[PDB]
């Protein structure tokens, strides 16, 4: 997953 | 509070497990489903809702679901549950952020962006058996095809989440640890603050609470988020801000962790801007890489918490090589970095500003304004650092294409696969590939690993994969993660988990  | 209060935030897109690509978004659907497998903390899979997954070839599969499982609505876990989110994932008409997890699935290319059948809606591959059991025939052996069958992108949905998406995705009904409170005063999920959560009676699943209850608090600031840890007024914080990094220590002592975890960060340049596409583009992010002191930014701006890339995946996965040919890209060169800015303005002149945009709720300054610095002062361009507020803001620009500048990406893994890192990345059509980025030949070499009959042969397929990205620099690997973790006098039992992540159902609270 896309992080942050 | 009697629940256990955890940082997050607001997620960018509503709760259908195939629409959610974001971390955001991700800790909360991973506490509302129970998928085929569940992962432990160390990212291995055990059969879950699964009574069996058989395959002998990486090409076929037989799945038998475990009878008596159900939704929060009290509907039955069946293998259409499973089947029909697939195909949903799957569908372009649909589109879902996760549609690439389905790709090897025989009759994929005919559902979503391929030559192929556009009539039809499902995968010709995915084939109902009986309630309780279905097939999956692949297109060509995929070694971590079991191994994907935790992710969320395979979560079982309730019926009536058809008849109504929308509906569904601002109020899920699944099947896991976990569900949406029915709270007190307000909704379970108040947009931009938190999620509050409760335990699902119905579940015995594998990942059965030692707690009464999660919430989710969508901290807009981090240095606020470890002022309420110190005080007790948050549980589990698993982003130390950096003004902490060098102080957690002895203000936490045996309360934080701290430790590799699967998670990158890149600079990423959409070959749609000014001067950054084709062999002009390619040659500049070649020099960006080559304009950035990734050891020193770890060592001062992070205080040794990050380390410097040596490929686009990350230092502990399996098959991970830090001394890969080519890899030298990855190091800082200023002399390099100008003569291949120089011959991108062979080309065509470099003009104009480059900013790099980032989401200012996660820590992010220090790290941009020095990267910022170090492309200004080496190449003498006007690059400069631009915040946005909110995570979930930056990412919708980024996905509909509106953000008009470089910005910061980076993945946490989903599961401990190199070839997770990449694919969702990099191949032509996935959905998070966020720059534009398209060789038919990289995604032809990853499916050259994925048929690889072992991980031995397969992990040097990937590496030698990554060998292209090397030459095309996609995007610019910076660093992946020691992830540190503290949490309150008031809990135990906290793990941090092999991507970062605290081990949610497993933390105790007195």
């Amino acid at each position: 997953s896309s992080v942050t | 509070p009697d629940v256990v209060l955890v940082n997050g935030g607001e997620p960018p897109n509503p709760l259908i497990p195939t629409g959610t690509n974001d971390s955001n978004g991700g800790r909360i659907i991973d506490r509302l489903f129970a998928g085929l497998m569940s992962y432990d903390a160390v990212g291995k899979p055990s059969l879950e809702v699964a009574q069996s997954i058989e395959s002998a070839d990486n090409v076929n599969y037989r799945i038998t679901v475990k009878p008596g499982w159900k939704f929060t609505d009290g509907s039955p876990v069946t293998a259409h549950s499973f089947v029909d989110a697939w195909n949903y994932g799957a569908l372009s008409t649909n589109a879902q952020l996760q549609q690439h997890f389905f790709s090897p699935i025989e009759g994929f290319d005919d559902v979503a962006g391929a030559p192929g059948a556009a009539s039809r809606t499902t995968m010709s591959g995915l084939r109902v058996v009986n309630d309780l059991e279905f097939t999956v025939r692949l297109k060509a052996p995929t070694i971590d095809f079991t191994l994907r069958l935790g992710h969320s992108s395979f979560y079982p949905l309730p019926d009536s989440a058809f008849r109504d998406m929308a509906a569904f995705g601002r109020n899920p009904i699944g099947n896991g640890p976990y569900k949406l409170a029915d709270g007190p005063a307000g909704p379970a999920w108040e947009h931009n603050v938190r999620i509050d959560l409760v335990p699902n009676p119905d579940y015995h699943g594998n990942r059965k609470p030692r707690n009464k209850g999660l919430r989710f608090e969508f901290y807009a600031n981090l240095d606020t988020a470890y002022a309420d840890l110190l005080s007790g007024n948050l549980d589990v914080l698993d982003t130390i801000p950096p003004s902490a990094l060098t102080v957690y220590q002895r203000d936490l002592g045996d309360h934080a962790t701290s430790g590799p975890a699967a998670i990158n960060q890149t600079l990423d340049t959409p070959l749609r801007l000014p001067h950054f596409g084709g062999e002009e583009g390619r040659l500049r992010r070649l020099a960006l890489s080559a304009a950035i002191n990734r050891p020193q930014i770890c060592q001062q701006i992070f205080a040794g918490t990050r380390s410097p890339a040596r490929d686009f995946t990350a230092r502990s996965l399996p098959g991970f090589d830090p001394n890969l040919p080519g890899n030298e890209v990855l190091d800082y060169d200023p002399q390099r970095a100008r003569r291949l800015w120089a011959q991108a303005d062979a080309i065509s002149p470099w003009s104009g500003r480059y900013a790099i945009a980032y989401n200012a709720d996660a820590g992010h300054r220090d790290w941009v304004d020095a990267v910022a610095n170090s492309i200004k002062n080496v190449l003498g361009i006007d690059a400069v650092a631009a915040p946005q507020p909110t995570f979930a803001g930056f990412r919708t620009q980024i996905t509909n294409r509106a953000i008009d500048s470089a910005f910061r990406a980076g993945w946490r893994g989903d599961y401990p696969s190199m070839i997770e890192f990449l694919a969702p990345l990099f191949t032509a059509g996935a959905g998070s590939n966020d720059v534009g980025y398209i060789n038919p030949e990289f995604d032809a070499a990853l499916a050259a690993a994925e048929a690889a009959p072992t991980l031995t042969e397969s992990h040097e397929l990937v590496n030698d994969a990554q060998r292209i990205l090397f030459h095309d620099m996609p995007v610019v690997p910076l660093w992946d993660y020691i992830s540190v973790v503290g949490w309150s006098s008031q809990v135990s039992n906290v793990t941090v988990t092999w991507n970062g992540l605290p081990d949610y159902e497993n933390i105790v609270k007195a």
